[PDB]
């Protein structure tokens, strides 16, 4: 074997701790680079100029921040979609005073996501199994694409991206309400029903499960050494589960075959968070959620307000508020 | 032989819906909550009580039909049918918001009731109730909202609405007036939902995957059989599969589902600690450290400050319609607004 | 409340004579409206000169004075500036300039009286919501 | 199985369709005319088109006192004209 | 800076053509059960 | 007499109703049966759609204000338009909408007849329409013959653009109009330089395309090179590296399908919502960018009129109200469509100087129908609701409008994304089932316990 088989062999090899793959030969690299960049700028970051008016908005721990409020702020309006690395910029000052790290972190991160998404195909496949839990990863993935990327190309700014902290999530969700009404748009109330739905299942399959464990340890042991990693026979009565579920609500609506359970556990979830992300993906290009207002009218004329009409009233509220000093026309056209 | 034990055959008999002692509280009670939204969705407004028409008969659609709360005035009126406001008038009694205590408190036992069938039927077929200890979840979550929230506040009124988009009303309420996307506990709710749904994807997806050939045909649920003795997937093979791809693995089947109860109803039940909080407006509205420094200096700003900026035009524009009771009147002059918009 | 004929009488001219509006001829001039110049002038205002509303009280201060039926029909015809200096119909949709603003095209006299019927009536209908802006929805 | 005949083998059968045929499109019916005939509003309280304010008021009838709101409310019905 | 530019872009080409001479040299028969696929 | 006796069940194909269409991979007379009767619900769809878009066509009324997205398509290619993409003759969308609904009864009734009364399998009928999936020289000599298929249909764009009344062209001198190209580019420097370009701000790849010049040379190259690839593939075989590359099954070739038109989709979206050359704002209305832009050019005008020095107008932030530079220096409008400054439009182009925004252009030579084309384009910027409001998500009721750049851009991001799990999909499927494990692990051959511990 000459050496570029033996490192084929490797890259490629079962037996390492962690798999590497040729998919791991890029995630590596870029993972890397994203979380070392992500971890100093959120420690020592200095304010990030991101509405492109010259008003830094700090993101850093030594620079005021805590947990809660620190993020590693999205890159200049002023730079819109242009593509900013360090070495377009005049300096590494320049590069800070315009949110560099924040298109440095992100497309390191989205690659590195999307490789990580290939290396379990890639894993898969090695070891002889079926392939399609990259394809559950797929949901999380494009939710991530949704915010990062495919939202700042609609809008045509980086600086509309989400930014990478947790007041700067929410930042971005009640300026995302106000400007496309989300929670009115069936693909976020899927999301919810996907996520919701996703933890209801969770608790109710964790629960069914453990409820029919077989007794196979006394009182003075935790009942999870009754099940031996690796052994042959199940651990719990399946039969007692959907006979007790099936009672629950009726026998039809329980499932017997395991399989077809373990495939809606799968589905329920991906399916819903798949519609969250073409939610987001989708009000990119303005398509927006249902607009109710001023939709009911009495006999005169007179508007009769429905809740719509009160949602409405708060997404003003956040609408008028929003980079208080950004807009100079009366219209909020990206 | 005795009434009880014949009363308690007939009650627990296998038949299609099964009823059970549970089932003389629940069904009643279950049925009621969801009539009393149906009904009201359909035909009832909330003209008197808010301002606002609520019902398919006035013109609102899926989204925005709701059985609203009692008006302001009504504080925590039980509001019962033959109380002192509605005096025994149905007509009344729809016009006051009677159909919110209706549904919030037929509801409520309800899922008494439901979480009792949990208790009923996981003892007649002999399996552990943790079933009926994961809903415990979300009974605290439906308490602590539907129910402590409002006791906390000035009335009823201030409750979750039930519908679709009077429901998106009281998230953007908590979000402008709470400032509940920084509180900790909602954080932790939080984390145990998108957790959870987390949990169940990828366990659904990796025992998928991992199934074995248990048959000749390329659709593989056939290949199961419910008594079958033997693992349907390798545990084997799963562990080293997420051990090689994200450092750790479940080796320990029993752990692995126990910890899928624990996450979602773990979360669910943090969120519900902060909402009690928040029924005595005790918010994580503000950082103080942040609060003196940027007083002080009119050039730091952080996310959390401009969020603040946002929850101020919340509560200005949307509480003169949203809290009628209050008569507010602001003048344009007032309103927070930037530049243009 | 209900749209009656007290409510569906605007001033027709200046000169203190009204014309009291079919709920026909007023449900047309608010499809009419809607077609031609809701695109700038939803709910009252002006999106491309927010200044100018379309509130009765302004259209009256306006020169000639657009607060009647007459007065929006020659707007409609042969727009001018506020102060009635300047003719705009190259930069306003107008019969006058149908053939560069081409929904105005086919618009009769009647069609016309009946988007005016629409304008004068909206705010008894609406109050402060017309012309008001987002403050008021 | 839990003793009774199946949902499939029921709504496939011709004595169900005969019962339903007549039942469906009857409560169905009378469901429309509950509406129709204006009966939903009088029993619910809900106002038509032309209830909501008196011809020239632009003030919503929102109930201010818990004891006194059925009288309340009916002032609110009288000031309809 | 221009040395920076030049030295990512050095490093993004080497592990980009890894990536692709990996996934050229003989994937499909790297697994546990039929390997000759091609 | 039994329910079981023909091939199509589970207990046959081993493919369960849900996948039900994995029971055609080796019956290929059936599946060319499904194929050319899906063909025939594509070009049903085109025609069908087009005579309801004519039927509801108020021809003065802008295209962008109907929910039109066909006849922009057919209006695009010089047909049925004349200056500033005025419709002069709807007679041309009648006629595409009706030969496209008349063609597909004819692949319909061929797929129907192919996919229940012809020969279920081709290879005994007939050894140039039979083929082996795993027949190597006989699916890239297939491929080769759709190449050229393809090659074709590229040059009767250059056909229509060269010799047949050219297409509507929104750069033309004097204003927007049908423009017979003459000389199309075919410098591969230009045609292949729009590929080597990034997809990022002020570049964006092959979006970008500016010009029908351009449009229609590389149409040209793409028509010989499709042409040259198909001979190519019909004339040869896979090479040993290619042979040891790939998957060579039904499923795989699915699969690669599937990533090629995910990829194409997303290129598709992202086309409509910033190209206004082969998108013609005049047809599908302002892009998002093009609609700020114009907000800020409408603003200009009007405050101008009152007597503003635009130029020295310093807003709040201490940057230019209505006017400032971009990051590399050029004069571009102010407010948040900083953002936007890579916009290129014919109603802006003539403010436009070398560097950026001349403030002697904007003083002097602005004219009312810029004006109007700014005012009318802030007016319909592509923003509006689900159930067809249009403008910002707190707007009231009373416009009925949603861009048809939004609606092309939702749908293609949707399918191209979907088309990207279908990829993960059937390339994974496809991998397991060539390597044979598909069906899940081979209890008594299980791989992992053949493996050392990995501790
Ligand atoms: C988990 C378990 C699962 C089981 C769930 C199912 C259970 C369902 C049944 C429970 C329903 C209980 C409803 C209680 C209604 C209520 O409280 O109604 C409220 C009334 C008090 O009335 C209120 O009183 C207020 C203060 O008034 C007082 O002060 C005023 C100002 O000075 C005046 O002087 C006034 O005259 C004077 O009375 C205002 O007047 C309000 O408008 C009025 O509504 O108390 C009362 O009935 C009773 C008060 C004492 C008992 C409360 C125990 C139950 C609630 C516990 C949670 C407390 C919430 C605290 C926040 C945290
Ligand atoms: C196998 C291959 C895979 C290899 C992957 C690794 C390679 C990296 C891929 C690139 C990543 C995307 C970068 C940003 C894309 C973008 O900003 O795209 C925008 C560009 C267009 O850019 C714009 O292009 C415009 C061109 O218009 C110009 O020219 C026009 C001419 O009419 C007009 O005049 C106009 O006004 C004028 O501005 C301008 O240049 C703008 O400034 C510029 O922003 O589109 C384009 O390049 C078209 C291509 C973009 C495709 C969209 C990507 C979506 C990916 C989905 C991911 C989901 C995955 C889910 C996982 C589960
Ligand atoms: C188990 C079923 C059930 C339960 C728990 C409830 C519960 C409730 N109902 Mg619902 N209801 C039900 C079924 C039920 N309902 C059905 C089937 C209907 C259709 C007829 C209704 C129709 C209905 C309406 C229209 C309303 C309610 C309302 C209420 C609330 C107040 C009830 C009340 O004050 O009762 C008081 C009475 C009791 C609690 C019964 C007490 C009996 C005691 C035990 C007798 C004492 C005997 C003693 C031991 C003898 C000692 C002798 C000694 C002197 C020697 C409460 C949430 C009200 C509400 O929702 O308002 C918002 C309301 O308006 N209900
Ligand atoms: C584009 C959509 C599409 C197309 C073109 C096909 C095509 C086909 N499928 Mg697939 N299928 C589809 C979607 C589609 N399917 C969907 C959505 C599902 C899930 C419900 C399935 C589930 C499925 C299963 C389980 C099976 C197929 C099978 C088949 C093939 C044989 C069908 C047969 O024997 O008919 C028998 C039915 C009839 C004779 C009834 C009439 C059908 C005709 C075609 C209707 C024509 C209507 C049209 C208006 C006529 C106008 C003609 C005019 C031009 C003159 C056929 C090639 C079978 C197979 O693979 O065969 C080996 C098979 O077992 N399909
Ligand atoms: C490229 C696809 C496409 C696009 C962009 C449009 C766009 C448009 N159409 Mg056309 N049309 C299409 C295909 C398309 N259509 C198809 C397939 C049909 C046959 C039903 C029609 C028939 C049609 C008619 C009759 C009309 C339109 C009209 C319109 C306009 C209004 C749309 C609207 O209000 O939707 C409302 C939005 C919805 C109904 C939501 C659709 C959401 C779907 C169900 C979810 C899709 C998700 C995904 C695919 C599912 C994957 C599941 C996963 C688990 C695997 C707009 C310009 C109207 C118009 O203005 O004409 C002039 C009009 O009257 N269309
Ligand atoms: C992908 C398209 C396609 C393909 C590959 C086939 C293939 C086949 N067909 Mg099928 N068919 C199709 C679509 C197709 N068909 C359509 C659209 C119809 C409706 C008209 C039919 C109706 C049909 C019938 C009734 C029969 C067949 C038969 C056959 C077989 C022999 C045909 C032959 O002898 O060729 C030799 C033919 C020629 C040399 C003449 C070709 C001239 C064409 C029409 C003009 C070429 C111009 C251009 C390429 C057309 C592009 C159109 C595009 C824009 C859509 C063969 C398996 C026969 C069979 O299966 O035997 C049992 C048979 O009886 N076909
Ligand atoms: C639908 C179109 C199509 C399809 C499916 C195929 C399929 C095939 N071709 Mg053909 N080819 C085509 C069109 C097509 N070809 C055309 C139009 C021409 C004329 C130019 C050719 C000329 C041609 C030649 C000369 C050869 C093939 C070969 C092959 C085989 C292997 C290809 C391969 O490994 O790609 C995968 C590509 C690689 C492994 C190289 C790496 C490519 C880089 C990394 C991708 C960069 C692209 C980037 C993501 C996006 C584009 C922008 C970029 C410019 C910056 C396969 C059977 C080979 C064969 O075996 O022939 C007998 C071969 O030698 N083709
Ligand atoms: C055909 C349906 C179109 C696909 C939609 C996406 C749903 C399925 C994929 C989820 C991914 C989960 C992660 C992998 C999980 C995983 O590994 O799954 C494995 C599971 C079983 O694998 P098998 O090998 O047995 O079958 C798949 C092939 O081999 C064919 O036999 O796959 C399926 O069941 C596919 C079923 C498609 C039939 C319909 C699916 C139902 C969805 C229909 C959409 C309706 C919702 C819209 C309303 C809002
Ligand atoms: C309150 C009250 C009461 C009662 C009542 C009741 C009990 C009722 C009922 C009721 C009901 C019980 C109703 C109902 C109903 C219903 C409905 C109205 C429905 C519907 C539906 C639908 C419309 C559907 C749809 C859908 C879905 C869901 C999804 C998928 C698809 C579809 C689209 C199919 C009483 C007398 C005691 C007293 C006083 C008060
Ligand atoms: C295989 C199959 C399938 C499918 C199918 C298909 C997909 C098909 C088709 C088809 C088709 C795709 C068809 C068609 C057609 C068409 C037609 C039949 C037509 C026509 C036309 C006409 C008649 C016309 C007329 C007119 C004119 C001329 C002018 C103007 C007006 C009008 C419109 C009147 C399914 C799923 C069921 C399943 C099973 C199997
Ligand atoms: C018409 C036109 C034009 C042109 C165009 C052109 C000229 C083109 C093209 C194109 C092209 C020229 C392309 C392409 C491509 C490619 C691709 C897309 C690729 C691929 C690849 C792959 C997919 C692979 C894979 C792999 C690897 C990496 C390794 C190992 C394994 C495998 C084989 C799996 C222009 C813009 C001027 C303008 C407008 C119009
Ligand atoms: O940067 Mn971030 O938030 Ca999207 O809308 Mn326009 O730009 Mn600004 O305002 Mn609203
Ligand atoms: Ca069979
Ligand atoms: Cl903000
Ligand atoms: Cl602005
Ligand atoms: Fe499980």
């Amino acid at each position: 074997a000459n050496l570029w088989e033996r490192f084929c062999n490797w890259v490629t090899s079962t037996d390492n701790r962690l798999y590497v793959g040729w998919f791991g030969v890029i995630m590596i690299p870029t993972l890397l680079a994203a979380t070392i960049c992500f971890v100093i700028a959120f420690i020592a970051a200095p304010p990030v100029d991101i509405d492109g008016i010259r008003e830094p908005v700090s993101g850093s721990l030594l620079y005021g921040n805590n947990i809660i409020t620190g993020a590693v702020v999205p890159s200049s309006n002023a730079i819109g979609l242009h593509f900013y690395p360090i070495w377009e910029a005049a300096s590494l000052d320049e590069w800070l005073y315009n949110g560099g790290p924040y298109q440095l972190i992100i497309f390191h991160f989205l690659l590195g996501a999307s490789c990580y998404m290939g290396r379990q195909w890639e894993l898969s496949y090695r070891l002889g199994m079926r392939p399609w839990i990259c394809v559950a990863y797929s949901a999380p993935l494009a939710s991530a694409f949704a915010v990062f990327l495919i939202y700042p190309i609609g809008q045509g700014s980086f600086s509309d991206g989400m930014p990478l902290g947790i007041s700067g999530t929410f930042n971005f969700m009640i300026v995302f309400q106000a400007e496309h009404n989300i929670l009115m748009h069936p693909f976020h109330q899927l999301g919810v029903a996907g996520v919701f739905g996703g933890a209801l299942f969770c608790a109710m399959h964790g629960s069914l499960v453990t409820s029919s464990l077989i007794r196979e340890t006394t009182e003075t042991e935790s009942a999870n050494y009754g099940y031996k990693f690796g052994q042959e026979e199940e651990t719990y009565n399946i039969v007692a589960a959907h006979g007790y579920f099936g009672r629950l609500i009726f026998q039809y609506a329980s499932f017997n075959n395991s399989r077809s359970l373990h495939f809606f556990l799968a589905a329920w979830p991906v399916v819903g968070v798949w519609f969250a992300a073409l939610g987001i993906s989708t009000m990119a290009f303005n398509l927006n959620g249902f607009n109710f207002n001023h939709s009911v009218i009495d006999a005169k004329g007179n508007v009769i307000n429905t809740w719509a009409d009160i949602i409405n009233r708060a997404n003003l509220g956040m609408e008028v508020m929003h980079e208080r000093n950004a807009h100079n026309f009366p219209l909020d056209l990206a | 032989r005795g009434w009880f034990d014949i009363l308690d055959d007939w009650l627990k008999r296998d038949r299609f819906v099964f009823v059970g002692w549970s089932g003389i509280l629940l069904f009643p009670c279950a049925y009621l909550a969801l009539g009393g939204w149906l009904t009201g969705t359909t035909f009832v407004t909330s003209w008197y009580t808010h301002g606002l028409a609520s019902s398919y008969l006035e013109g609102c659609n899926f989204l925005t039909v709701a059985v609203s709360t009692p008006a302001n005035s009504m504080g925590h009126s039980l509001l019962l049918l033959w109380g002192p406001e509605a005096q025994g008038d149905f007509t009344r009694w729809c016009q006051l918001g009677g159909l919110w205590t209706f549904i919030a408190l037929h509801g409520a036992f309800g899922l008494i009731g439901f979480m009792l069938r949990q208790f009923e039927i996981a003892r007649l077929v002999g399996v552990r109730p943790y079933n009926a200890i994961a809903f415990s979840a979300p009974i605290a979550v439906f308490v602590s909202v539907f129910l402590i929230y409002p006791l906390g506040q000035s009335s009823w009124f201030f409750a979750p609405s039930f519908g679709v988009a009077a429901i998106f009303r009281f998230l953007l309420f908590f979000q402008g007036f709470h400032n509940w996307t920084l509180n900790p506990f909602h954080m932790m709710g939080v984390a145990g939902v998108l957790g959870g749904a987390l949990l169940c994807a990828i366990h659904g997806a990796t025992v998928e995957n991992t199934l074995f050939q248990d048959g000749e045909g390329a659709s593989t649920f056939r290949a199961f059989n419910p008594t079958q003795a033997e693992e349907t997937y390798s545990m084997v093979t799963a562990n080293r599969f997420w051990s090689q791809i994200f450092g750790i693995a479940f080796s320990n089947k029993r752990w692995l589902h126990f910890f899928m109860l624990f996450v979602p109803v773990t979360g669910l039940w943090m969120s519900a600690i902060g909402v009690v909080g928040l029924a005595l407006n005790l918010r994580s509205y503000d950082f103080i450290s942040q609060e003196i420094r940027a007083a002080e200096d009119p050039e730091f700003e952080t996310f959390y400050t401009k969020n603040l900026l946002l929850n101020e035009g919340i509560r200005a524009w949307m509480a003169p319609q949203d809290q009628p009771h209050e008569n507010f009147v602001f003048p344009e002059e007032v309103l927070p607004r930037g530049n243009a918009l | 409340a209900e749209l009656t004929p007290e409510v569906l009488t605007v001033p027709l001219n200046s000169e203190g004579k009204t014309i009291t509006l079919t709920e026909k001829q007023y449900l047309e001039g608010k499809r009419l409206f809607q077609y031609a110049c809701a695109s700038c002038h939803v709910g009252g205002i002006t999106k491309t000169n927010p200044s100018l509303d379309l509130r009765t009280e302004t259209l009256a201060l306006a020169t000639p004075p657009r607060d009647n039926i007459e007065g929006l029909v020659d707007y409609m015809k042969n727009p001018t500036t506020y102060d009635g200096e300047q003719e705009i119909a190259e930069v306003h949709p107008s019969l006058r300039s149908a053939d560069i603003f081409p929904k105005m095209r086919n618009l009769t006299e009647k069609d016309l009286v009946a988007i005016a019927g629409h304008i004068l009536v909206e705010p008894k209908i609406l109050g402060d919501k017309w012309g008001g802006g987002k403050v008021y929805y | 199985t839990t003793g009774e005949r199946p949902f499939s083998d029921i709504i496939t059968s011709v004595r169900y369709w005969v019962i339903h045929s007549i039942t469906i499109p009857a409560l169905f019916i009378a469901g429309w005319l509950f509406v129709s005939t204006g009966l939903a509003y009088d029993v619910f309280g809900t106002p038509r088109p032309d209830s909501y304010y008196a011809q020239e008021q632009r003030s919503i009838p929102l109930v201010t006192d818990r004891f006194e709101a059925k009288q309340q409310v009916e002032t609110f019905l009288e000031q309809l004209k | 800076m221009e040395t920076l530019k030049i030295t990512v872009y050095i490093v993004v080409t080497f592990f980009v053509l890894l990536f692709v001479f990996g996934f050229l040299s003989g994937d499909p028969a790297r697994n546990p059960k039929r390997k000759d696929l091609e | 007499n039994s329910i079981f006796a023909t091939n199509r069940d589970q207990e046959s194909s081993g493919f369960a109703w849900w996948a039900g269409n994995a029971r055609l991979i080796n019956l290929s007379g059936k599946l060319l049966g499904a194929h050319v009767a899906h063909a025939g619900l594509i070009v049903f769809w085109a025609g069908a759609m087009t005579l309801f878009e004519l039927a509801h066509f108020i021809p003065e009324k802008p295209m962008y204000e109907q929910g039109l997205i066909l006849i922009p398509h057919i209006a695009t290619l010089g047909w049925g338009v004349g200056p500033g993409g005025e419709v002069v003759d709807t007679f041309p969308f009648f006629v595409v909408g009706v030969v496209h609904l008349i063609s597909s009864a004819v692949l319909g009734f061929g797929g129907v007849y192919h996919a229940i009364r012809g020969p279920e399998t081709l290879e005994e009928y007939s050894s140039f329409f039979g083929y082996d999936w795993k027949d190597k020289n006989k699916m890239t000599t297939i491929l080769g013959f759709h190449l050229i298929v393809l090659g074709i249909g590229a040059l009767l764009l250059v056909a229509k653009a060269m010799f047949f009344g050219g297409l509507y062209d929104t750069w033309a001198p004097g204003g927007g109009d049908v423009r017979v190209i003459t000389n199309p580019t075919l410098d591969p420097r230009v045609i292949f330089g729009y590929l080597l370009k990034s997809p990022f701000g002020g570049e964006g790849w092959i979006v970008s395309v500016n010009n029908l010049e351009d449009v229609v040379g590389g149409h040209i190259w793409i028509g010989l090179i499709c042409i040259a690839g198909g001979i190519w593939h019909i004339l040869t075989t896979p090479f040993g590296w290619a042979r040891r590359a790939f998957i060579w099954s039904g499923e795989a070739y699915l699969s690669y399908s599937l990533g090629a038109l995910s990829m194409m989709g997303f290129i598709a979206t992202c086309f409509v919502w910033f190209n206004n050359t082969v998108y013609p704002s005049e047809f599908y209305g302002p892009t998002g960018p093009e609609a700020s832009q114009a907000q800020a050019m409408t603003f200009l005008i009007r405050d101008q009129k009152l007597g503003a020095n635009v130029g020295s107008a310093q807003g709040p932030t201490g940057l230019g109200k209505y006017l400032m530079r971009s990051p590399t220096g050029e004069i571009i409008f102010g407010g948040e469509t900083m953002r936007f400054w890579d916009f290129r439009g014919p109603w802006l182009e003539p403010l436009r100087g070398p560097n950026g925004l001349d403030l002697n252009k904007i003083k002097n030579d602005i004219q009312p129908w810029q004006e109007r084309r700014a005012a009318e384009y802030m007016t319909h910027a592509p923003l509006g609701s689900l159930n067809s409001v249009g403008g910002v998500a707190t707007e009231i009721n009373s416009v009925n409008f949603v861009s048809p750049r939004s609606w092309l851009a939702t749908s293609h991001f949707v399918l191209a994304f979907f088309f990207l799990v279908g990829h993960l999909w059937h390339a994974g499927r496809a991998r397991a089932a060539a390597a044979g494990f598909e069906k899940g692990i081979d209890r008594e051959s299980e791989p992992v316990l053949s493996m050392p511990s990995l501790d």
